[PDB]
Order: C-alpha cells, then structure tokens, then sequence
C-alpha cells in the first residue's frame, strides 16, 4: 500500500509542485549531470550578457553539503508544514490569488537579489510566506512539540535568530521579511487605510488557467406545505 | 450590564427554544415568540426563540444540549443575549449530513428526515450550525454550509432545500453529539445532584479554590448492584464539566504480567 | 569459555567466510603491509593492463582514519545482522542460490563501477543485499531507537536519506538499490506475474560443489514446455 | 443479485472449463481465458476458466462431474460465481494419489500421467481439490495437499512438483468440517430453535445488522449434563450458517507451559 503516493496526492497542487521541484533540483545538481557552477545567478554575467539560463534556477537550487543538512531539513519542513496551513485558510478557494502573491514575491526577491549580491534565492521566499502567514494569523497561541506559550507574529524573528546562529547570510532573510511586509501592506492594509483602487489586481490569464472554485448548488426540491 | 446570564439544563426538548422567567422578559422587553441572538465563546453566535418558564430563576437561562454545543459553552458559564427582530424569510438553504452518522442509509434523506422536522416550524437557522434529527433507529446530525440571505434566515413553505452532496467529515473539534450527557441518566436524580454539587468547584474554577485555601474531596466510592450505570455516570460528569477522563480497568491492571503490573 | 570460537562456529557458513574477510582486508591496509595504492580499482589501468587482482580485492577494503570509522562500523553491523536473517529465511534450503545471487550482484556492480569512476565497492553490494531482503519481507514493523514505527520497504530509503543529509556520496547507494531492484525483477517478479521463462538457473556444478538440504516433500522435477 | 446461477450438464469434458452464455459474460464483464472463483455449499471453493457457449441458457451453467464433487453439489442446485483477476503464478505443489487408484501400478507417475496432463495446460488448482486423469487403463485420482502460493496457483512450465509419498486415503478427518448439520441432531428441538432464532441474523447478514444499530449477542452459555453433544450443536450451527468455527479445549490451554498459556 503506497502511503507516500496517497500523502503526496492529498497535498494541494500548488504546494505539491513547489515541494517536488524544491526536492528534485538539488538531487540533480549534486548528482553531477550538470555542473553546479551553471546555476548561481551571477549579477555581472546577467548584466553584461543575456544569460536567461540562471535567473530562475538559483531559487530552486541548493548545493547541499555536510555543513547545511539541518538547515535544509528545517527549511523544507517549515515550507511544507506552513504552505498547507496557509492554503486551508485565506486562499482556500482562490488559488489564482496565491499564484499572484508567489509571483509578486519572487519577482521582488529576484530584483533585490540582482541589486544585492546574494546567490541562493530560496530562503527569502520561505521567510516571506512565513512572515505573511504569521501576520495574517495574529493573536494565536502557536506551540511546536516543546513550545510552551509562544505568541504569534514573533516566529519570523525566532527563525531569524535560529538561521543567524546556524549559518549566516542575514541579508537574504531580512529582505524576505521586508518584501513580505511590503506585500501585506499593499494587499490588505492599503484598501482599509486609503480606500483607493487595489493596485494588486490579478489579470484574467490566471483565471483562465486557474479559475476559482465556487459553490455547487446542485438540484433541490421545494418544501411547500 | 443586565445581559450576562448563566446557562442551565432545559426541560423542553425542542432544538430552537429557550426558557426564561417573566421578570427578565419584562425587563428586556422580549415578547413570547420573538427571535433573539446569542453570543458566546470563540465568537460563535446562534439564534433562539424565547419561551416563558416559571421554574427557572431570573439569572439562569435554560437551553438544551444542541444550542450549548453550538455556542461552545458548558454548564454554569456566561453568555450574551440581544434582540434581533430583523430576520427575513429565507430563499434557499444547503444542508449536508455529517459522515459519521449516515453509514449505510442508501436512500432519499429529504423526505424521511428534513420535511417532517422543518414542516410548519419556522425554525431560525444560521450558517455553520449543527442540528440533530431523530429518525428510524438513528439520530442524524446535519450541517448548514450555505444560506440566502446570510446569516439570519427563516425556513418558510416557499423554500428550495438542497441536500445533495458528499457527506461532510468531522469538524475535528469533537463535540460529538453521540456521547453521554445529563439527559441520558434517569432514576438517579438525588445522587447525581449530590455529585454535581460536590464535584463542580474543584473542576470548574481551580484558581479560586486554591486561593481560598480549602481542602477539596479526593475520593468518591459509588457502590451498588452491577449494571446500574456507574461508569455512565462518571463519563457523563467528565464530559459535562470538561476533563480528561481516563479509565483504569481492574482485570487489565491485575493480570498484565507478574511484577510489571 | 572462549566466546570467540563458539560465536564464530554459530555463524552460518557463507557469511562466516564473508564477514571475517571484510574485517581482515582493512587491517592489511591500515598496518601498511601492502601498499593501498594498488587497492583502489583504477579503471583505465584495468582496461589497458591486466590488473586482474583489482576487482576481487578492491571490494573488501576501506581506509579508516580520523572520523570515517562510524559508517564502516554501522555498515558492517547491518551486513551481519541482515545476512543472518537472509540466510535463515527465504534463501534457506538453497545454499547455492544465496551464493549465485551474490556473484550476480558482484558482476553487475563491478560492471557499473568500471563504467563509472567509483573507488570502493562493498557499500553498494551491501545496499543491494539489504534491499533484496527488504522487498521480500514487506508489511513488518521495526524500530531503530526512537520508538519510530516505519513499516517496511522504506528502510533502504531511510538510510539513504540518513547518509545523504549527514555527509554526502549519494551515488554509491542508488547504484546499489537499482541493482537490487533489477535482481528482484529478474529473479522473482518477472517470472511470477507474467509467466516468462526463467533466466537465472543455478548451475548444477554449484550443487555438486555445495550440497543442498533434503526437501520436506521428497524431491521434485521441472516441467518445462 | 445476478450471482445465483442454476447448474446443468456439461458438453465439453475439460476439468477446468465452464460454458457461459454471451449476455452473461457481457453483464459480468468477463473475457475468455480469465479466472473466476466458484463458491457453493459446505464452504467448498473452486477456481475455473470462463468459456463461451451459445447453446447454454443465461441462468444455466454447464459444468462437469469433477467440479460438482469438489463443490459438493448436485444437479438443480445453485452456485455463486465471482471474479478473481489476482490469480498468482505458482512455484511448488505437492500432489498425492488416492488409496483406491494405484493398485498394481508400480511405476513413476511423473511422466505417464502428470507430464502429459500439465504440459501447456495453464490449469489453475486449489488446495484440497480432487481431480481425475485418464491414461492407459485406469482413471487415476489425485489430491492436492499444498500449493505455493496458497491457496491459488497456476501451473507453469518453470514449476517444481512433488508426487512422492504414500497413497493417501479419501477423507479420514474431513467429516467434522462437513455434511454434519441439522440432520444429525436429536432431542434438541426447542433449544435448537432458540439458538437458530438468536444466532441466524447476526451471522448471515452482518452488514444490515450493523446498519440497523442494534447490539448483537456477545456470549452464550450452553449448560447441561456432560455427554449430550453440545460441541456438535455448535459445529452444526457454524457449518450451516457459514463461519470459521474454531474449537478451544480447556486442559490443553491450561497446561501448555507455566506462563505461556
Ligand atoms: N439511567 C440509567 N441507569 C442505569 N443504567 C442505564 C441508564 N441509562 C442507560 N443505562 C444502561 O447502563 C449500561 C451501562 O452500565 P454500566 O455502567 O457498564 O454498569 P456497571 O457500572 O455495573 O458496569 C448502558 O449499556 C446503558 O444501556
């Protein structure tokens, strides 16, 4: 009996595909089929020549070694265990908005990585989605296997400390928190603060590809008397 | 703030009635047959029909198990009540049967259960409610997943009821209505009253009892002939007051193996 | 009581001549009696020169140093503790079969290692043996230490991940799992769900070299076409 | 229930074939060369291969004498047929000759009978079956006592068979789990009636009884003087209704070994 197959199939399509790519790419990179030096998002190479090969893959790639196994494991664990939780709430019947948000965050993070020198654009996206989930679930008593009474909207800073003490590259996670805050301010707080038209409008292309699932009334019978 | 009241057991078995004392109705300007809104814990809300009763005191409000479960409150707690005569007749309601009651029925649910229950009743309903209907040999439980208008609506003869769809799984909040409560015990009024008296404070407000500095009872010996319903009494008390009932069996502990028992 | 002698005698035949071997070859390397440079299975010299001693000896040696002994110890422990199970059940009444499958595994692994540029050989063969045992004993329940309830047909993948995250060198377990799965098809699954003719028949000279048990149901014959 | 089927005489004499009408195979979605399971009375099972026949009626199944003996039925009876696509290729079997067929043969049975019969035959067989082989001058009867895997297998060219052993008798011990039923009980009319009344429903139709929601009996105490044959009563009831009667003796459970009982 394929427990793994059923567990994979119960996952939502968005996060199943994201998780599958994020797990598959590092194995291919380490396996030696393609040299890892071809996927690092070098700013000068992209600036001078076109080099459309490495603007996107550096997000999904990670050169795992015997120094960062724990970091990789905890990052993928949090990604898997919070993407589904975000799916259950908020964007529960509107996956198009979810793709819109992820694309917005990815474009902002790749632009700021073009400006800065960071090479592996995988942690910041997870940090941004975790930050937005924490900020959209405030005043909730969160507790992991040993957490006693940890409060919400503080987990991003706890993982900030955890990642800073275990490893380094604090700039990427700060900029991830920054882009998450920017999206949260411009998506939900903007209409209730200024009342203007939503600048974050999803075009109809995603609706064509991913139409939102509405109610299914079915057939009914009049009660009468 | 003359609106906070304490809940208590009910005598009427209808799922949309609450018993009140006449002085409270006079004070709150509530007339018989009016529909009122109830607010409780976890920001859950319900609607009820007010009925006058002499037995209940002014400070106590009588309600059955289904309404208390909907409000997610236990006996002796505090709730909020307000009037709301602005209810409008509904257009159409979508209901579904909870999965863990409908195992093996294979038939048309609307005619058997819903039509007799909803006929000439004018029961107010709200989105997300759970209501229990007695049937042939089971007690089905239905959930409302969609209504129009939302949330307040009244079931009227001119209504298109949709009840077709995949059965809903459990909410995972428990509150299974198939458990045992104070309504499932009969012929033991005095002893149940004594137990409910001297178990309540140590399990409801432990902080106040610790602050007072008074020794609570530590053991109770229920003795009687076998088959008179003692385990049922203990389970009902545990499920009503709210606890972590843990059953230890005699023969299980006795002959486990030699020394490690 | 000489526990060494009694324990050695209690060990079944074939493993008794394998286990000791793989704990005796490294000593010669570590004491420096024989130069380790002649014990690394260099493929190009094997192709050009004769170098017949390379495959037989390079599959039994592993250099041990500062902190690489733990993997050797755990691999040897698994080898013993599961080869005893593999001989006592399934491949029990066919001493030749337990040896024919080992030679088939060895031939396949040396072929694929000559194709690749891998140095050592015992680890993929151990993984192949463990996998061919695990695929035969599905629907069991075991636990290593932390009260975990993994069922079966997962332990090879679990230890694959364990070796992967803690360190690296992932190719030399996939290359063993693939060979084990190929053997499982070519031995059990293929001529049992379709009816194809057997391609792995143990030669009679192995039976005359090593006798078999006495079957409960007397002796049997092959039908054929 | 389009599974009950009346029996009829066979046209072809092959052991492992049953003749089916075309609409029946269309209705059940069965194709030629596949395997099906035949179940009847006395908890007897068989495996067979579906074959086509225009002459045979839809409700009639054409089938020979050996399968009738295996299923312990007769003409005019009813047999249930079910699909079985998970038939599993065999590895080794053990076959023995019946006592009253090998009188004055004194030869090797592997090549005279078994090899001609089993070549390119693809005949599925089950444990405990009895089958006949026609050869030189005697109809040799053979019994299958084990198969790998059990109990379903298909004879294949790359399989090993064992037929070396003493000629086994016909039944020996196969009567306790057999014809014994209501016809072999005396002086228990009222008690047998009560047992049949309170045991028939929870064993013949368990799904319906579960669906209704009524507790089934969990214990019965047959008490009386020794030697009246109560174990025969229980065996008859189990063998008639259809169950897996599992006898447990007292003394053997008691003195097994200290604490392993
Ligand atoms: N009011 C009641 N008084 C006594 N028994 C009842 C009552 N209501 C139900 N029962 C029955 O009592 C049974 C449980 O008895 P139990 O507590 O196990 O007896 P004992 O305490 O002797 O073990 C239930 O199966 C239920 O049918």
């Amino acid at each position: 009996m394929s427990d793994i197959g059923d567990w994979f199939r119960s996952i939502p399509a968005i996060t199943r595909y994201w998780f599958a790519a994020t797990v598959a790419v590092p194995l291919v990179g380490k396996l030696g089929l393609i040299s890892p030096a071809y996927l690092f998002l070098w700013p000068e190479a992209f600036l001078y020549r076109f080099q459309i090969w490495r603007p996107i893959t550096a997000t999904f790639y990670f050169p795992v070694g015997p120094g960062t196994g724990f970091l990789y494991l905890v990052n993928l664990y949090f990604l898997y265990q919070y993407s589904t939780r975000l799916e259950t709430g908020a964007f529960d019947g509107r996956p198009a908005d979810y793709l819109f948000m992820l694309l917005f965050n990815w474009i902002c993070i790749v632009i700021t990585g073009l400006a800065m020198d960071m090479q592996l654009l995988m942690i910041p996206l997870i940090m941004s989605v975790l930050y937005v989930w924490a900020q959209l679930n405030r005043d909730m008593i969160v507790s992991f296997w040993f957490g006693t009474r940890f409060k919400a909207c503080y987990l991003p800073w706890v993982i900030l400390g955890f990642n800073y003490i275990i490893g380094g590259s604090v700039i990427n996670e700060l900029i991830g928190n920054l882009v998450g805050h920017l999206y949260f301010f411009l998506m939900f707080r903007y209409p209730m603060d200024l009342g203007g038209r939503n600048f974050l409008s999803t075009p109809q292309f995603l609706y064509r590809w991913l139409p939102s699932r509405r109610h299914n009334w079915g057939q009914g019978f009049r009660l009468g008397d | 703030r003359p609106n906070r009241l304490i809940v208590d057991e009910a005598i009427n078995e209808d799922n949309s009635v609450v018993s009140l004392s006449q002085p409270k109705m006079d004070e709150l300007q509530l007339f018989r047959g009016d529909t009122v809104l109830l607010k409780g814990k976890k920001r859950r809300e319900a609607v009820c029909i007010v009925l006058s009763d002499d037995t209940c005191s002014d400070e106590k409000i009588r309600m059955n198990r289904v309404v208390r479960n909907n409000l997610r409150v236990r006996l002796g707690d505090v709730i909020s009540i307000q009037p709301c005569p602005d209810v409008k007749y509904g257009k159409r309601i979508h209901v579904l049967p909870i999965d863990d009651t409908v195992e093996g029925i294979t038939g048309n649910l609307f005619e058997v259960y819903l039509k007799p229950y909803f006929l000439e009743a004018y029961r107010p309903i709200r989105k997300g409610d759970i209501f229990l209907v007695r049937g042939g040999m089971r007690a089905v439980e239905f959930k409302v997943v969609e209504t129009d208008p939302s949330p307040y609506c009244i079931v009227a003869p001119d209504t298109v009821i949709h009840c077709e769809g995949e059965p809903i799984k459990r909410e995972d909040e428990e509150e299974s209505l198939n458990e045992v409560g104070y309504d499932d015990i009969g012929g033991c009024r005095k002893q149940l009253a004594q137990i409910k008296e001297m178990v309540e404070l140590p399990l409801r407000h432990p902080a106040l009892f610790k602050a007072i500095g008074v020794k609570p009872p530590r053991g109770i010996l229920l003795y009687g002939p076998p088959g008179t319903g003692k385990t049922l009494i203990a389970r009902a008390v545990a499920n009503e007051t709210g606890a972590f009932f843990f059953l230890i069996n005699g023969p299980e502990i006795m002959s486990k193996l030699a020394g490690e028992s």
